[PDB]
């Protein structure tokens, strides 16, 4: 949700720890763009810790 | 023993290590289950000098998503779209 970013290379990292993170109001209206990766899937990642 | 019952299919390497008495993964939930009273073996064989393609093999598909886990021994044939919300899907990708 944030409005500035970061380049290519010079990315900045926000680490998440101890808190509780709420994708459920992402997935069930997605503005994103295109979910690919392999392995672990992305909608399945609710019930997850 | 009485009978055998071979299952052809073709599952690629990343996918190859849920195949076990329980399991759980994309294929060993939806798709192949293997009970813990199951008997017998496993034949494997790599195709890939033969049944590859370099714009890749669209002529199989395999199933992500189903709405519950599967009985084992069974065949999906259903073409039904999966509603993840209260919008009708009409046959096609969509919303929710």
């Amino acid at each position: 949700n944030a409005t500035r970013f970061a380049s290519v290379y010079a990315w900045n990292r926000k680490r998440i720890s101890n808190c509780v993170a709420d994708y459920s109001v992402l997935y069930n209206l997605a503005p994103f763009f295109t979910f690919k990766c392999y392995g672990v899937s992305p909608t399945k990642l609710n019930d997850l810790c | 023993f009485t009978n055998v019952y071979a299952d052809s299919f073709v599952i690629r390497g990343d996918e190859v290590r849920q195949i076990a008495p329980g399991q759980t993964g994309n294929i060993a939930d939806y798709n192949y289950k293997l009970p813990d009273d199951f008997t017998g073996c496993v034949i494997a064989w790599n195709s890939n000098k033969l049944d590859s393609k370099v714009s890749g093999n669209y002529n199989y598909l395999y199933r992500l998503f189903r709405k519950s886990n599967l009985k084992p021994f069974e065949r999906d044939i259903s073409t039904e779209i999966y509603q993840a919300g209260n919008k009708p899907c009409n046959g096609v990708a969509g919303f929710n």
